[PDB]
């Protein structure tokens, strides 16, 4: 009942529909707190939209963690994952 | 408060509230039925869970084991309602991080 | 003095994410401890080492970063009886309350093993032995014996200092003690 | 009554424009309280005699078509009139 | 295993379950006329070996309990004579998708 | 938060002062950069630690063990010798159990010549 | 789901669900609370109509997975350091014992 | 100094229910209400010395401090109060449970009356690790009547019988309980009954009045005697009945009232003082403040005077009262009320169980149904020109409906400017909150300007609203998953909520006079939750049928039809202007070859509508499809393809050009799988 | 609030609240907390304990549990299911804390055997003996006498030799000695239903009473096996005198202490209604018969079997004759001048037996001077309550309660006549009596569906209750008191370690006298209670 090792993973490699949500929201919120922005920021502004702008580039540095029912945990890197 | 005249605010009914569940939004509820309506800090006591003001648990005089956390004021009002009537929603607590 | 291992959950705000992680962990830890005293052990000095930091788990409500770690930070924990430098600070009739410049005032050595023959006079010696009086702001070798951990944060709302949370005690059972030039 | 926690001015104004109803100082513009909480919606010889005297009193009142108002002023005189026990042994009328 | 004719006395169930190591199975005569497992709606059930459970539970990482429950003293139960802690693999053929299967534990 | 090993590693001050001074050099280096609140204790810490050395070395710590490993000092005075009292006469006798007792002449004396090797 | 066919009414809605607040969010709200606390029901909070009460997050949808940021560090900097305070002072206690 | 401060974020895991003990109450509240009521009329209007109201219990108006934790209505959550009560009044809440706990114990020696290891069997059955709540209750349903059918108790030697809950429903008897000597059958010897008749021989023969006329009452249990009885088995079984005793609660004795918990003032706020002395009471403030009275009656009573007859009916009135305090139930058991009565027959005396309970009460209509903040309500009106997934919002509710923003590093040269506008003009802000967490600064006094010249990083401003702010939008009684949607808001003049007609169908929006609800979110991550997940574009379909629920309706169909009408034609000027109007500007159109050539030039409607789909050559939309609009007319059956028909036909599209047939609902028409605005998606 | 009447510790804890202090106060920490769980939740198993206590499994439970067993504070029953394995389970040893709770009184057991050497080293000797025998557990004269010095006269140094028997002192305790009496009845319930020569399903009566009689008659020798067994008492080795078996471990008998202390309370009751001469006579009259009678011993199976509204009579009438005939042979018939200081001719002075009349003794076999018991002892105990509600509520209370004694269910209208006093008193001294229960209430609906005022009220006694919650006396100061002993200790706790190794300061000597008089109150206060306790809990 620990983190499943890197190679073997059982889950869809696609995003969920909800993943795209909380990734933006959380990321956008971290942008509104003064965090460095990795994508080149074009002349636009406001926290949420530059996050979308960033997820076009897969430059988000987060790891999404999936708990199966038993609590067998799980990991995926946002870069590693396909829209 | 209610309607026009007095002052603003609108209704989210259980008939409606369910809607956002289907979409699956957690954060929209916690913004909605929590942050934006009654945002409230209750000080509770881990040991023998009950509420309390500032530092004291007051059922067990401690000023030690209290933990500050937030909760809908309707929910507290539901406790002080209950606990008035004889019944005791004791709150067992655990930390979020690290299991 | 010594070095010890503690584990704690630490919060880095989004600001420092440019700065390297381990430095931010260090900075926040010093912000949390520094002078502050961890109870029933005795006060820290600063973070010394660091180790086994792992993937940090954030919370839905906020979105700052939360990483729980463990390490060894330098604390002040001497052994029991110890002859050590210091001087009387604020005292009237009892065993002298010594301090040490730039640490704390909480070392209090009462008079029990302190030499019996003495006389007290409103001057600067508390008690004068047959060998004599000493003076505040002086190199003074005094032994340590026991320590009192007290917490005492029982604020009863309508009471709106007594901070001996960590205090040490000893006495002078041998010569050269209370004035260093008696020995040497 | 209270003082600004910053400007230390005593002049407070409750802005009714935008349906906040905040209380603020005209000095530094800090608010005192937001969220303007508002409300909405035995055995005695003296209770018997008194309320009985609002009965008998109000009786003779609208008989004369006097203001019902004045009755309350008179009644309380009767109250003070009982305080000296002047009202005990005479004809109630 | 034997069958009733008409009456079931509560004296029969008073002590029905005498034998600890062995047991009874009791039916009404009328209760068996058409064979229920063979009927139409009731799909084919498979009693899976007691070891095969462990396999199953390790597939989905399911503990016990927390499975679809079949009540005991059920006509399909009785026909297949399930006991405590036994698991049946049901093949339900329903034309929306096709033939698929799901599991149930006897309680 | 939760504490694991309280009594853990007994740390006397040899390079500890030097190392704290090193971390200090990393941020702003105490008083003079002219040519966080953490600064408050450091100048304090280095204070009480510096005065006895005046009123230091690196290898002398490794030099210190050699003949000192031969004594009965256990772990207590064996650290204490580094700092308090000039390893002389009754000073060293004032601490450890059975200090003079069995072992006397070379044991109380060699502390003087070895402490002269550093202090 | 359970063995016997049931559900959806105020009676059948007490079937599995142990949550006393949702069975108390529905009907008979009084005696669910009383008769509940009499038997001293434990009542874990896993639900949804449950969690919206206490205002904590939800176990479905967006609330299905904790999200984590990579802390991005290697053990190379994590090795401790001392020049042995202990080991040198050790050998004074290693004899006459 | 300064010991380290440590905390860890916690969330609720489970709610342990229990009754409070008899002790824990008085171990809680600050002050006994006790005393009397009176609410001290003298000096101040009801300064409330001690008594039911009390400054150190809580407060009501924002006037005076709270004593224990003061600071008025801001920080005082209320405190409790504990009403001392003479004699152990019975309890209506746990009542029917008390009929169990008492149902299942012999009435003499009060040992659990099921016996031996059988009782242990009931135990071993419970603790089996996989037992759920339902299993529990069922097992209790067994263990209970298993002891019913017992007759004589095990080691007491005495017998017992049914306990019937005397009468029903009135409140006269409803709180009185009875068990009796039963199953005697009269032919067998009952030595007990022999004692029983011999008892009355000293009454009837003495006092013949009572005689046998009113008789056969057997006995009852004085709710006093029933706790003297509950005090027996103080361990042993316990849970066999249903109560874990590791004694946090300490057994089945607190079930019946002893110290009655007075609720805070903030639960029972005195109504506004209003003009003139009497402020309206607020329920609980009158009931228990009477319970104090009847209590201190029975305390001064039973002390010296009264009588065993004139004792009880008071005490009965006590349990009937407090029952009416936590419930309604019993209504008028031929009683009428006492001090502070009226008596014009005021029905809804119930103050408590119901405010918690039903219809739109607390629990549902209030806590789960919370009325919300940052909203708006308005009549609607169509706006075709506005795109989908926007809601035109009237600027006059945009001034007063604000969104929070944390200005950081990217926002300044907007926001340090956005303040200087001030709250009056639209593209601006009103409230401002510094990082120093004071309270906040309304923009009221003045400054700004030299105020905006600071605006540190972590500071918070509140924008009015702009184009692009994500706003979720609700309509009516909401039939299904599509009511709540979310739109990029765009600000316009006049006043009304303008959506695009295409989205009327999810709302089943009729226009006419119906009203809406406009909800902005607040926290930065609820936004990205809204437009991204709950927004229009991705929710373009329906949850149940996987079928397009937003499309052209009414004008859009028919107008499209009239362009699609095979009869129609156009010309390069007219067409050019159409193919423009379709997109207000902004686009590069490549005109395809005209349908017919020679006797002028023309372009058939299937083209001017076809280019709608693939305006550019770079618009990466390539379709193809067949369909059937309605009123399809079967062709000459010799012709197999239905495309050729008496009129129109299949709509068959290839290479994103329309080929045959008119369109007319169906293909663009909201609710058939095969469809254009479906297939494109 | 104010903590002086101490509510937190003051109500929700009856019964057990005693023990959880005793084992705490008298043993402490982990050793205590188990028994609290045991008594509270009843039957329990080794592993299952730690599911709750949070007591660091198979460490304390092992240590603490067997530690209790050595002091026999727990009951111990193990068996295996039919499925397999094996398992134990535990109960709290009957009273057994009874032993601890009495203690120095069980030391006062010396006074019976105090004869021969009177207030000698012999006193201090046997004192040390018994006070050690309770402290350890079962003892052996071999291993204890081994711990005792050799090379002195062993039957003398340890002179309690034939005196090891008497009534009290010791019995070899093994196995079936301490097992739940109930469950040993259930075990003996085998061999009878379990063993039937597969005869017929007909007439469970032959299956029952036969089995029960066999159960009963086999049960008899089960308790009489410990009663006395000669292979202990009889042993007379060479160069020696008659001794117990020095090998087997023997333990303090509780019931002969029970018996003997009960005799004292009868000496008190009679010490009222007769004269000091006749009293003292009766005081030595039991001393011959104080051995045999069961007191608390015979009801026995009355715990552990369902009664029968028929057969329970066959139990009670069995108790009616039990001590009367055959044990009557052991009882007073002709006895002469046991000690005594009346003088000169002692015979007619012995004829004083007839002076005993009410409400005890005063029967015999027709004309031999004898006292019945098997009728008397049972028909006696029912009287003993008496006072215990005189200073309590005031004397004016008794007579009306006492009045409610003779007649029954009697309305206060004719109470006002039968007893005598104005209303103003009767209302209080009754109401003041009813809150403390006893009298209880009856009522009848009078022209009512169910109503208060229009009805009429009656009273009663129902003595089971009235006796029963007088066991509040148990939780009363046998708990609160003993705690007021405990919380006192922490004041001088820092002094206690000093006074331990002392055998300084004037104020230390002052609080010495303070805490000492304090103590001498708390325990003598206890004995005052316990003397009032012995009645209710048993007999
Ligand atoms: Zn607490
Ligand atoms: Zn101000
Ligand atoms: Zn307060
Ligand atoms: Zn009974």
């Amino acid at each position: 009942e620990k983190a499943i090792p890197k190679d073997q993973r059982a889950t869809t490699p696609y995003m969920t529909k909800y993943e795209r949500a909380r990734i933006l929201g959380t990321r956008a919120l971290q942008i509104s707190m003064n965090a460095p922005v990795f994508v080149d920021l074009e002349g636009e502004t406001d926290p949420l939209r530059i996050a979308m702008k960033e997820l076009a580039e897969k430059k988000i540095p987060l790891v999404i963690r999936r708990y199966l029912p038993d609590g067998s945990f799980e990991d995926w890197s946002v870069e590693e994952l396909i829209v | 408060t209610e309607g026009r005249s007095r002052d603003g605010g609108l209704r989210l009914g259980e008939m409606e509230r369910d809607c956002v569940i289907a979409y699956g939004a957690s954060q929209l509820l916690l913004e909605r039925l929590m942050i934006s309506s009654d945002a409230f800090e209750v000080d509770v006591c881990d040991k023998c869970g009950l509420m309390g003001y500032s530092g004291w648990c007051t059922t067990c005089k401690s000023a030690e084991n209290i933990i500050k956390m937030t909760i809908p004021y309707a929910a507290k009002l539901l406790f002080q309602e209950l606990l008035s009537m004889n019944i005791a929603p004791r709150l067992r607590l655990e930390d979020i991080f690290q299991q | 003095f010594i070095l010890s291992k503690i584990a704690d959950l630490v919060r880095i705000p989004p600001d420092q994410f440019h700065r390297d992680t381990i430095s931010a962990i260090t900075h926040q830890l010093n912000n949390k401890f520094a002078n502050k005293i961890i109870p029933n052990v005795g006060l820290c000095i600063t973070i010394y080492d660091l180790l086994t930091v792992e993937e940090g788990q954030l919370k839905p409500g906020d979105g700052s970063s939360y990483i729980n770690v463990t390490f060894r930070a330098v604390v002040f924990k001497p052994f029991l009886g110890e002859i050590v430098t210091g001087w009387i600070s604020k005292c009237t009739a009892e065993g002298i309350k010594v301090s040490l410049l730039g640490i704390f005032d909480d070392i209090f050595i009462p008079q029990n093993m302190l030499f019996e023959g003495c006389y007290y006079t409103p001057e600067e010696s508390a008690w004068i032995w047959p060998k004599l009086y000493f003076d505040v702001n002086e190199k003074i070798r005094f032994r340590i014996e026991r320590e009192v951990f007290v917490d005492v944060k029982p604020k009863s709302p309508k009471e709106r200092e007594k901070p001996p949370a960590y205090a040490l005690l000893g006495s002078c059972q041998t010569d050269g003690m209370g004035l260093v030039s008696w020995w040497e | 009554m209270p003082v600004c926690k910053n400007c230390h001015g005593t002049e407070f104004e409750r802005d009714l424009s935008n349906a906040n109803n905040d209380l603020v100082c005209k000095a530094c513009g800090v608010v005192s309280e937001d969220n303007p909480i508002v409300s909405e919606v035995a055995l005695e010889s003296r209770e018997a005699t008194l309320n009985n005297a609002r009965r008998k009193l109000r009786a003779v009142s609208y008989a004369l078509h006097i203001p019902e108002y004045i009755t309350d002023a008179a009644f309380q005189w009767y109250k003070l009139a009982l305080a000296n026990n002047f009202v005990q042994g005479r004809r109630s009328q | 295993i034997f069958v009733y004719q008409n009456n079931i006395t509560p004296s029969a169930m008073k002590l029905v379950p005498s034998i600890p190591p062995a047991t009874i199975e009791t039916f009404n005569e009328a209760a068996l006329v058409v064979n229920i497992t063979h009927h139409e709606l009731v799909p084919k059930h498979i009693r899976l070996s007691s070891d095969e459970k462990r396999e199953l539970l390790k597939r989905y990482r399911l503990k016990e309990s927390q499975l679809p429950r079949i009540q005991r003293a059920d006509p399909v139960a009785l026909y297949l004579g399930l006991k405590r802690g036994e698991v049946v693999k049901i093949i339900r053929k329903s034309e929306t998708s096709g033939r698929y299967a799901s599991y149930r534990i006897c309680m | 938060m939760k504490v694991l090993e309280e009594r853990n590693a007994f740390l006397s001050d040899y390079e500890v002062l030097k190392f704290l001074t090193d971390l200090e050099k990393k941020h702003l280096w105490d008083q003079k950069s002219l040519a966080p609140e953490l600064q408050g204790i450091t100048r304090n810490v280095v204070n009480y630690l510096s005065i006895n050395k005046n009123f230091m070395s690196d290898e002398s710590f490794a030099e210190l063990m050699t003949k000192l490993n031969s004594f009965k000092l256990f772990k207590a005075e064996k650290l204490q010798i580094v700092n308090q009292l000039p390893a002389n006469m009754v000073h060293l006798y004032s601490i450890v159990e059975e200090c003079d007792a069995r072992f006397d002449e070379k044991t109380i004396e060699e502390m003087l010549e070895i402490i002269s090797g550093y202090a | 789901y359970k063995g016997e066919v049931l559900g959806i009414t105020r009676f059948g809605l007490s079937k599995m669900r142990d949550s006393v607040l949702q069975l108390a969010s529905f009907e008979k709200t009084t005696d669910h609370l009383f008769d509940a606390a009499f038997y001293m029901k434990k009542d874990a909070v896993e639900g949804v109509s449950e969690c919206i009460i206490l205002g904590q997050t939800m176990s479905i949808g967006t609330g299905s997975f904790k999200v984590v940021k990579g802390t991005n560090i290697s053990e190379k900097d994590l090795v401790p350091k001392r020049c042995l305070f202990e080991s040198l002072s050790n050998e004074a206690a290693l004899k006459a014992n | 100094k300064e010991v380290v401060v440590s905390e860890t974020p916690k969330r609720i895991k489970g709610l342990e229910f229990s009754a409070l003990s008899a002790a824990d109450i008085v171990a809680q509240s600050e002050v006994e209400v006790s005393t009397r009521d009176l609410f001290d009329l003298e000096k101040d209007r009801a300064p409330k010395a001690n008594g039911a109201l009390d400054p150190k219990m809580g407060v009501s108006s924002s006037s005076l401090e709270c004593a224990t934790c003061h600071g008025n209505l801001a920080s005082c959550h209320g405190h409790f109060g504990h009403l001392k009560l003479a004699l152990p009044v019975f309890h209506i809440g746990y009542f029917k449970a008390t009929i169990q706990i008492l149902q299942g114990i012999c009435k003499n020696c009060s040992a659990i009356l099921l016996s031996e290891t059988d009782k242990r069997q009931f135990l071993h059955e419970l603790r089996r690790p996989g037992v759920d709540n339902l299993r529990r209750m069922g097992i209790l349903k067994k263990i209970l009547d298993q002891c019913k059918k017992q007759r004589r108790c095990l080691h007491c030697g005495a017998l017992n019988g049914v306990v019937k809950k005397a009468a029903a429903g009135a409140g006269s008897a409803a709180l009185k309980i009875i068990h009796d000597t039963f199953r005697w059958v009269g032919k067998k010897s009952a030595p007990e009954k022999d004692i029983w008749v011999g008892e009355w021989k000293e009454v009837l023969a003495h006092n013949p009045e009572l005689e046998r006329y009113v008789k056969r009452c057997m006995d009852d249990l004085n709710p006093l005697k029933t706790l003297n009885l509950f005090k027996q088995i103080k361990s042993a079984d316990c849970e066999l009945l249903g109560i874990d005793a590791t004694v946090p609660s300490g057994r089945p004795e607190t079930y019946i009232w002893r110290y009655l918990p007075a609720p805070p003032v903030c639960i029972r706020p005195s109504v506004m003082m209003q003009d003139s002395p009497a402020s309206n009471e607020d329920d609980l403030t009158v009931k228990l403040t009477e319970i104090v009275w009847t209590s201190s009656l029975i305390k001064a009573g039973l002390d010296k005077g009264i009588s065993i007859n004139n004792m009880m009916e008071h005490w009965d009135y006590l349990q009937l009262t407090v029952a009416m305090y936590i419930n309604s139930d019993s209504v008028n058991p031929a009683m009428l009320p006492g001090s502070s009565n009226g008596g014009g027959k005021v029905k809804p005396i119930r103050g408590f169980c119901q405010r918690l309970k039903g219809k739109q009460g607390r629990f549902r209509g209030n806590l789960s149904g919370k009325r919300v903040d940052f909203s708006g309500r308005t009549v609607i009106s169509p706006d075709p020109n506005l795109s989908i997934d926007e809601v035109a919002v009237p600027d006059r509710v945009a001034k007063v409906l604000t969104y929070p923003e944390k200005v950081t590093r990217y926002n300044r040269h907007k926001l340090q400017e956005l303040i200087v506008n001030g709250p009056n003009v639209h593209p601006g802000a009103n409230y401002l909150l510094k990082r120093n967490e004071d309270a906040r600064r309304n923009l009221r006094y003045g400054d700004r300007m030299k105020l905006a010249k600071n605006l540190q990083i972590g500071d918070v401003v509140e924008r009015h609203l702009e184009d692009g702010d994500v706003v979720l939008f609700n309509r009516q009684p909401s039939l299904h998953r599509l009511s709540i949607l979310s739109h990029y808001a765009k600000i316009r003049p006049w006043r009304t909520f303008r959506l695009n007609e295409c989205v009327c169908t999810p709302y089943n929006a009729d226009f006419d006079g119906d009203e809406m609800n406009l909800h902005v979110p607040q926290t930065e991550e609820a936004r990205a939750e809204a437009i991204n997940l709950m927004g229009v574009k991705n929710n373009l379909l329906t949850p149940k049928s996987g079928e397009p629920i937003i499309a052209a309706t009414q004008d859009f169909i028919t107008g499209s039809y009239l362009i699609s009408h095979k009869d129609s034609f156009y010309d390069r000027a007219t067409l050019t202007q159409l193919l423009s109007m379709m997109s207000d500007g902004i686009e590069h159109f490549d005109i395809p070859p005209p349908a017919i050539m020679k006797p002028y030039y023309l372009w058939t409607g299937k083209q001017v509508f076809s280019l709608l789909i693939k305006p550019n050559h770079n618009s990466p939309v390539v379709i193809n499809l067949d369909a059937k609009n309605k009123v399809f007319v079967p062709p000459k059956s010799k012709s197999l393809p239905n495309e050729m028909s008496q009129n129109d036909g299949f709509v068959i599209i290839r290479g994103s050009q329309i080929l045959s047939g008119v369109m007319d609902k169906s293909v663009l028409g909201d609710g058939k799988k095969h469809s254009v605005f479906y297939t494109i998606l | 609030v104010m903590t002086i009447s101490s509510l937190e510790q003051r109500t929700l804890n009856p019964d057990l609240f005693l023990y959880k202090e005793l084992v705490k106060a008298h043993l402490g920490e982990r050793a205590a907390s188990v028994i609290g769980m045991l008594v509270a939740l009843g039957r329990l198993s080794v592993r299952e304990l730690v599911e709750k206590i949070d007591g660091m499994d198979v460490d304390s439970v092992k240590t603490t549990l067997v530690s209790l067993t050595q002091l026999r504070c727990v009951k111990y029953l193990q068996e295996t299911a039919i499925s397999g394995k094996k398992t134990t389970y535990y109960y709290y040893n009957e009273e057994g804390i009874h032993i601890l709770l009495y203690s120095g009184l069980i030391i006062d057991e010396i006074i019976t055997q105090m004869r021969v050497n009177d207030e000698e080293e012999h006193k201090q000797l046997v004192a040390e003996i018994v006070q050690n025998v309770i402290s350890l557990g079962s003892l052996t004269v071999e291993d204890y006498l081994s711990s005792v010095t050799s090379d002195s006269m062993k039957y003398t140094i340890s002179s309690l030799f034939v005196q090891l028997c008497e009534m009290g002192y010791l019995i070899q305790i093994s196995k079936l000695h301490y097992t739940p009496i109930e469950d040993l009845w259930q075990f003996l319930y085998e061999k009878h239903y379990k063993n039937i020569p597969r005869n017929s399903p007909l007439s469970d009566l032959k299956k029952r009473s036969q089995a029960k009689m066999n159960a009963k008659t086999d049960f008899a020798k089960i308790i009489n096996k410990p009663n006395e067994l000669s292979q202990i008492l009889t042993v007379d080795p060479k160069t020696s005198l008659r001794i117990v078996k020095p090998t087997v471990s023997l333990t303090i008998n509780l019931d002969r202490f029970m018996k003997g202390r009960r005799s004292k309370q009868l000496i008190n009751l009679a010490k009222t209604r007769v004269g000091s001469v006749t009293a003292q006579v009766y005081k030595i009259a039991l001393r011959l018969t104080e051995q045999k009678s069961p007191k608390i011993r015979d009801p026995l199976t009355q715990t552990g079997l369902l009664q029968d509204l028929e057969e329970a009579k066959s139990f009670q009438d069995e108790a009616e004759l039990v001590e009367e005939k055959t044990p009557g042979l052991t009882f007073n018939a002709i006895d002469l001048a046991r000690h005594l200081p009346s003088a000169s001719l002692i015979n007619s002075h012995l004829k004083i037996l007839a002076s005993s009349n009410f409400p005890f003794l005063n029967e015999t076999k027709p004309g031999v001077y004898y006292v019945p018991y098997s009728k008397l002892m049972p028909v006696l105990k029912s009287s003993v309550y008496e006072y215990v509600i005189a200073s309590t509520l005031g004397p004016s209370a008794m007579r009306l309660s006492r009045c409610i004694r003779d007649n029954k269910l009697v309305s206060e209208k004719i109470i006002n006549s039968t007893a005598l006093m104005k209303e103003k008193d009767i209302r209080s001294t009754l109401a003041s009596l009813i809150r403390y229960n006893s009298v209880e209430i009856q009522e009848v609906p009078r022209t009512a569906d169910r109503s208060a005022s229009r009805a009429v009220f009656l009273f009663r006694c129902k003595e089971t209750h009235s006796y029963n919650f007088m066991r509040q006396n148990l939780e009363w100061n046998m708990a609160n008191l003993l705690f007021k002993k405990e919380k006192l200790k922490q004041e001088n706790s820092t002094l206690l370690k000093k006074a331990n190794r002392d055998d300084l300061l004037p104020s230390e000597l002052n609080q010495l006298k303070m805490v000492n008089e304090r103590e001498l109150n708390v325990f003598a206060r206890l004995s005052r209670l316990l003397s009032l306790w012995e009645v209710f809990q048993m007999a």
